[PDB]
């Protein structure tokens, strides 16, 4: 056993009653005494290094080749001037075993945290030597955090994609649905997750050119996407990660559904591909009221209307389905259909789910398309079209698939700097560069849409880290006051960032001039309603800062109006796995699961204690189990209204609770206006 | 009185060996000694035919003579545990951590060795002399059953403990426990189902009962001490383990109702260390808020 | 080829009782005519009666003549859902439903009902009739076992899916659901094991094998119509039931690798809506000619 | 049950010890006189019918648009002119089961035997009244049948494709696996037989761009291969069905071949997919000498050489692959792995056996392309040209898929016309107008194959019905003698008529200057062999024919070699598997496997005799099993020196030999120049 580990593990030796959290830092300084700076490749000086590094393939030519050396080297003294350490033993292992640029042969370190961080700046800047600084800065003291697929592969020739969520639209034909394996199978080799939506596709027993119950439905097309899933696997480095989303109006849901089942048969049952559901307000009525529902064949309705099923809004659709004689239908107890979901849930995790109208009623592309589905994390709620994939030698109508650019801020490290407006507006620059410079040359509809919509995703994390470490219950209404003046303010930075981009390129997302941002209605709640802290606590929390207010938001949208908006979408909340540990940051903005968490890695145990952990801050780091998830709800709805797509947001239940009470968290996330939930994770 | 409580944590029990993931005991076997990792197989296959008979023949007969549906589905749910769950368990251990030629090797090694031979010899003998309606043979089998739940089983299970307890092959321990979990409550089972059988008899027959149990621990206990030193002496483990087996026999004997009958000793205090969801409906009022 | 794989599909479909909440049955068996609620109880009793036996005698009897481990294991478990969970399951949907004394007097009559003997004691009577290392005996049994597995539950299974097509006594039907899931899968297996026997068989003995099934079945279907007309004339559905009997018959047959033996018919929407050569060396000069 | 059932089962109740054959004749009286002429759908005239075929969608409009009215009458009246009378119930019940045209709820025959003759005759003369009787008389003779697809397809509306087998060159990419799998989905949609070439695609443990132990092996996409075939399932009317074929060299050949053990795990089984291995001679001769073999990595082969392993001649590459060391390779020993191959094929009958050296020592384009693999039926032995499938915005290579249509010529039937000249060329231009109105708008190199290799399969089948109706046992040296002659009259006038088309059209196929054709090296064997019967019950068999000679040889080659030939492959003997049935043959020219064999349809059992069985002809008919395999190597090698293509050889074998008894026949196969081997059968 090694010294660190020793050292870390020592935390849970009790000493006076209480944990010994501090050995952690000394941990820290074994783990770099003791194997991090023996196993790191030093040069004689900068310059050596960046050679070594470009002519092994390490690194990217181009965008080295945009800065001087004498600029490069500027940008890692300002990286290195910090003497930035990390505080817990978990954040330096997982950037070193995780993130840090390795040799070939894996055994020596050729990437600190400042050279990540320098590279990944310099990458992120495209020749500004000022700006390339300004991100050091930013990185450094940890303010944001670019996702892992941006922060891993940043300047690296031997790399993957910097977007590593991907939504397809799949239409209801078998060139379609090749293609969409095909792009599936490219995008995983890139490293991202891929989620596609199979509403379109027609239900089991369909006709397939007027002969009768030829369809496979949903499910076999399921089982083709697990297979190319299982395929393409980052050429054998991860499991390959899909996720399948269908409309709970399509008529395969309960099969769909019954994929997850573990009773499912070996030809049911999908393993590698997550499934997601999405529930119209349609839905939640039928159940409500008990009246029994309707699950509609999808080619039926194309033929008889012309659109697809998940095109057009169910709401005012239903009747005029169940009424048409044309519309083949089966009868189903929604209310049946509920439990299922949430036994399904308790059993797995599985379905994620979607609320259609709870999307759309604060989408800002409407006009583009409706959202019909989301992503493998469910946060990411764009406007998608299909494509239409013909035969060979004819041309493809190419739609738009989701793609959307993932980056974190740091909300300690944000508002203990007073930074908010800074970092969110260097944090958009980021994602808007990493967006430009996205080019996949296997997926037209997704480099379509990343041209066209050039929408980003900025996220937070660390928000149950501030609030314990301020003193503040993730469930008191204190937290949900901090929650809604953060993110208004974050919003409200985004959108003017995203409308200084477009006034300064000239150019705005594509059908800017239809969305609510061009028609000033996106501002209404804004001019309207005032967002700044009710509570004292909060607003010495914000103090240092400028909160936006009313007069304030006229202005942005009036700014907005006059310049337009580059973004299509700017804000959604990934679940920041990995990022987090190096981040020394509680994972997105979900309350922590465990105060102390235990792994296993090789053969030996690791503890790693939530960052700020202590005796006065230990009754504030509550656990999400323990916590009620009606409070969670009302917490994540509150960061929902400021954000334009939607929040990872898992559900931590006790194995005490029932189905009955997964259904009734799952109908108050609807009634609360949640738009995704993510998980069900039982302790 | 208990067969409704004996049902209850029987099913509440319900595992299988695919719940647990065996790759994390590929590296701490790897490390074993080429004697260690031969006396851990054997042990684990002696396991596996107690398993075996217990499932195809002890516990599905005893159900047959057994009188009352509930106590009936008790023994029927115990015999599955044991052919269906235990016995394929081990497989899943062999499996992962040995190649095929020493799987099919330790599996001959069974069929030939001479104390694995006399004690499925003499227990299964037993099963198979219980007689209709005849309460002296059935009693005389629930006890054989007994010493194989509670008494025979130890000399194999010392050795998964003992690596558990040392933080060695802990996913095989996992599952070893679990096993032994489920032994522990059929061997009370089954000892309370024989003390009913006993309790009716006269002083007379009850003497000769204890001599049929004590004479039957003697003959099984000097056959196991052999079995423990043909396996054991090449890890220098032989004595260790036969006080553990000793210990077990008295936890048998009192599962039958009966005194102790071995001294108390001090066991290895490191095999000391190595010991859906509910559905409701959704009501009207679940819809508002 | 097949034991494994059933393994895992018999295994995955684990559950018990106590998943189903059955109390808001009570909210749908309040508003059942008399008839209704008559037939229903009798259809229950008649399939808890016919279960009993197979869990009791059937299943074990078979697991005790196979010869195999994995065999013998994946017959416990299927034995183990009989007794512990399919006879409580029908215990539990009986007491939401009727009274102590109501349940007392359904299982009287349907205890002396003609019909439900009659196919009840044939068979067991065949399952009495196994003789050790006789295969024929067996294969009779297995026949017999397969029968009832997917054929004779059938005409009580209609109701409760009948019920469950129409959004009544939801909870109990879910249930019935899960047994007959149970059921379908035990009559294939079973079906495969009889095969087997068959397939080992000259072609004389093969056809007298044929001449004794179809015997067989014909006297369980004459008896089937009598029990269907005398359940269901008073609800008016004894029509229906009759082709749900014989479509069942049917892949009774299948199972056992026979031809159906009924003409297709449509079933009712409603009922519809609830549902190794020798491996010789090459040694040379086999290259030259 | 019904009266003709009752009739047909009455075969087999014996009368004087003697089966009662002539009561099947009887049967179909029954089964015309009770179900054939009550189900059928009659009109007033023959344009009533046809307008209602028409108007219905039932049949194109386009083909019987270029006959005037009079024309198609004349040609209906020539088909029932002949009187054609099933002489087995079961060849009838086939026809009226499997290929003539019923209603769309299936209740009533719309077309009768000579209905569908008629169309498919017209559809082949393409406007000619003359022609058009031509294929009239010798479908109604019973001379030639077109091959199941074009016999129950043409001139349909609702039909497929009139090609009945594929064959796919998956090149070792990504790209190239997902557009394979998507032309496998399409073709198989579209009715026919997929074979896929694996042998290009790099094994498991090879580096995808410089990250080693990356690739899945052909496993991966076997497995992916075999989801798409489950899933594009002919509309879930026919299991879909597709072929695997490795070069025996190719490092993943042992789990290939674990594919098909019985004891596989789930996954890796693959079950919808058959396997076929091609072995070179290499191989064998390394199995012979007993030297330990080297199986290859061929990714490492194509970045040494430029070139993949299966596109050059192992026998003179497989001494550098070994010697070199940038080559990576496995030692594997070649009679175990001969073994294993015996062992599988006792087992499952899999997998197909390809001699690549026997195919590709007498291949007339091996300058297009060698032959590295076989169709799904391994009877189809064409150059094919690998595609490169690029990126999406980026050209794609095409190459050349292997696509060949089947017909067949009834042997009985031709020699009892004395029509052998007459059929085949008919039987050719039938397969030239079949290959030229097909258009495969979603298989690119298929479709460019097609219009340059212009490639048919003329078959034969009733090869043992023929030998055992004439007193003719199939294992005597008289028998292989008829063989010799008749193939070589089939081969003679089949490189007639493909010069005479050429010379008609002025076009030959493509590369044919590069072809043995060309060169006149084809001909050698031809022009100075003598292939004339040896025996004179033979030489009186084929009395009344001109039988070709040197000089009759001679001339066909000045010929060719002035005016080219139109089809680069002409000769392919199918299975024939369901459509021997209604022309009442044996199927193939493999020997029969029972006299009499009973068949369960429904409820009810039917026993089918095999053609013209009867007691003086009992013993002439042998079965297959009961045959020692070598003879019937000798007559398979017989036919195969006379055909382009490959057989479709069934190995016939009893239980209680061994797998040295299979082996010895594959060897003995091999030594005989046996192109491929289709399945082990065990009795
Ligand atoms: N907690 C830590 N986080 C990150 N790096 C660390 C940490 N502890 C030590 N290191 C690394 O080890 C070096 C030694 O640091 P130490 O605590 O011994 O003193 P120092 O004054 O920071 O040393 P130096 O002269 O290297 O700057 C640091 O410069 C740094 O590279
Ligand atoms: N074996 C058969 N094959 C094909 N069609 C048949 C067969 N048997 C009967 N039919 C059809 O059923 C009809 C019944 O007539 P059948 O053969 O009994 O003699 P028929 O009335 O004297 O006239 P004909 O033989 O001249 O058609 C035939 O005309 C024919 O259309
Ligand atoms: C992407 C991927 C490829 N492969 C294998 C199958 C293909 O035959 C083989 C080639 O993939 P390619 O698509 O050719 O990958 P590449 O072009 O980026 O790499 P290279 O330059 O070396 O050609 O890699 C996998 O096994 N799994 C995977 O996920
Ligand atoms: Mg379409
Ligand atoms: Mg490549
Ligand atoms: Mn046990
Ligand atoms: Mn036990
Ligand atoms: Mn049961
Ligand atoms: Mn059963």
């Amino acid at each position: 056993v090694p010294k660190w580990i020793q050292l870390n593990n020592e935390i849970m030796i009790q000493k006076d009653g209480k944990f010994q959290f501090d050995k952690d830092k000394e941990a820290v300084h074994s783990y770099f005494v003791d194997y991090i700076n023996q196993n790191t490749v030093f040069f004689h000086n900068l310059k050596e290094k960046l050679d070594y590094l470009v002519e092994n393939q390490y690194y990217e030519e181009e965008f080295l080749s945009l800065y001087s050396f004498e600029d490069i080297k500027e940008v890692f003294k300002t990286a290195y001037a910090k003497k930035f350490r990390f505080p817990s033993f978990m954040s330096a292992f997982k950037f070193y075993n995780d993130y840090a640029l390795k040799t070939n042969d894996k055994k020596k370190i050729l990437e600190r945290y400042e050279d990540r961080i320098s590279i990944v700046a310099l990458f992120f800047a495209n020749g500004d030597t000022e700006k390339a600084k300004e991100y050091v800065n930013l990185m450094i003291n940890q303010e944001y955090q670019p996702s892992t697929p941006t922060f891993l592969n940043a300047g690296r020739k031997r790399r993957g994609e910097l977007v590593s969520c991907f939504l397809l639209e799949v239409n209801d034909s078998l060139n379609d649905i090749s293609r969409a394996i095909d792009i599936s199978m490219q995008l995983s080799k890139l490293g991202g997750g891929v989620s596609l939506n199979l509403s379109k596709l027609r239900a089991k027993g369909e006709a397939i050119k007027d002969v009768e119950n030829a369809t496979k439905g949903v499910v076999g097309v399921m089982k083709l996407l697990d297979n190319a899933f299982r395929y393409a696997d980052q050429m054998g480095q991860r499991q390959g990660s899909g996720a399948a989303y269908l409309n709970i109006f399509h008529r395969d849901i309960n099969d769909f559904l019954d994929t997850k089942k573990i009773s499912a048969d070996e030809d049911v049952r999908v393993k590698t591909l997550s499934i997601g559901v999405v529930i119209p307000d349609k839905f939640v009525e039928l159940a409500r009221e008990d009246k029994a529902a309707y699950v509609f064949y999808p080619h039926t309705i194309y033929k008889e209307y012309g659109q697809h099923m998940d095109e057009m809004d169910m709401n005012e659709m239903y009747d005029k389905f169940v009424d048409n004689p044309r519309v083949k239908k089966e009868k189903i107890n929604p209310r049946k259909l509920l439990e299922k979901l949430a036994m399904l849930r308790s059993e797995s995790g599985y379905p994620y789910i979607m609320f259609q109208d709870n999307v759309n009623k604060v989408h800002a592309n409407n006009h583009i398309s409706k959202v019909k589905f989301s992503n493998l994390c469910s946060e990411v709620l764009q406007a998608s079209q299909v494509s239409s994939y013909t035969d060979y030698d004819e041309e493809d109508e190419i739609g738009l698939d989701i793609s959307c650019n993932l980056g974190s801020l740091n909300i300690l490290n944000v508002m203990e700097h007073k930074s908010i407006e800074k970092t969110v507006k260097l944090a958009t620059d980021s994602l808007t560069h990493v967006s430009e410079t996205t080019d996949i040359r296997n997926a037209p509809a997704v480099r379509r849409a990343n041209k066209a919509m050039k929408s980003i995703g900025l996220g937070a994390m660390n928000l149950h880290g501030y609030l314990a470490q301020n003193g503040i219950a993730y469930e008191s209404p204190e937290a949900r006051d901090f929650a809604n003046t953060f993110f208004m303010m974050v919003n409200f930075y985004s959108i003017q960032r995203s409308a200084e981009i477009a006034k300064e390129k000239g150019e705005t997302f594509d059908q800017y001039e239809g969305s609510t941002y061009a028609t000033g209605e996106y501002f209404d709640k804004y001019v309207s309603t005032d967002f700044s802290p009710k509570y004292e606590k909060i607003a010495n929390l914000f103090e240092g800062m400028h909160i936006p207010t009313t007069e304030d938001w006229k202005k942005l949208k009036a700014f907005v109006a006059e310049h337009g908006m580059y973004h299509s979408y700017r804000l959604c909340i990934a679940p920041t796995g990995s990022i987090s540990y190096v981040q020394s940051s509680t994972a997105s903005v979900m309350p922590i699961m465990e105060r102390i968490e235990e792994r296993t890695y090789g053969n030996s145990k690791t503890y790693y204690p939530m960052p700020g952990l202590a005796s006065n801050n230990w009754f504030f780091y509550k656990e999400a189990y323990d916590m009620d998830m009606f409070k969670v709800v009302d917490m994540i709805a509150t960061i929902q209204q400021h954000i334009d797509q939607g929040i990872s947001f898992t559900l931590f239940l006790k194995d005490t609770m029932t189905t009955r009470d997964l259904n009734r968290i799952d109908l108050y996330a609807h009634h609360r206006g949640i738009k995704t939930i993510y998980y069900a994770r039982t302790k | 009185d208990f067969t409704q409580m004996f049902y209850n944590q029987n099913v509440k029990q319900f595992w299988l060996p695919e719940e647990i993931a065996l790759n994390g005991d590929l590296l701490t076997w790897k490390y074993l000694g080429k004697n260690e990792q031969d006396t851990y197989m054997k042990v684990l296959a002696g396991l596996t035919l107690l398993d075996t008979e217990q499932g195809n023949t002890g516990m599905p007969i005893v159900a047959e003579h057994v009188d009352g549906h509930q106590r009936k589905a008790v023994l029927n749910f115990m015999a599955m545990m044991e052919n269906a769950v235990h016995a394929k368990s081990y497989s899943n251990i062999f499996m992962t951590l040995a190649p095929t030629e020493t799987i099919n090797e330790v599996f001959e090694w069974v069929k030939q060795n001479k104390y694995l031979q006399k004690k499925a010899q003499m227990i299964v003998g037993l099963y198979k002399a219980i007689q209709k309606d005849d309460e002296i043979s059935l009693f005389k089998a629930m006890v054989a059953s007994v010493y194989l739940e509670s008494f025979l089983f130890y000399s194999g299970f010392y050795y998964p403990l003992y690596f558990y307890g040392q933080g060695k092959l802990m996913q095989s321990g996992e599952i070893i426990n679990l096993i032994l979990r489920d032994e522990a409550i059929h061997g009370v089972y089954v000892g309370l189902l024989a003390q009913e059988i006993y309790n009716k008899q006269t002083e007379e027959k009850k003497a000769e009962l204890r001599e049929f149990a004590i004479d039957l621990l003697n003959q099984l206990y000097e056959n196991e001490l052999e079995y423990t030193e043909d396996l054991y002496d090449q890890v220098g483990l032989s004595h260790d383990v036969k006080k553990f087996i000793r210990y077990n026999a008295n936890k048998a004997l009192m599962n039958l109702g009966f005194d102790p009958y071995f001294e108390e000793e001090d066991i290895n205090p490191i095999v000391l260390n190595g010991l859906k969801a509910t559905v409701e409906p959704l009501k009207d009022d679940d819809f508002y808020f």
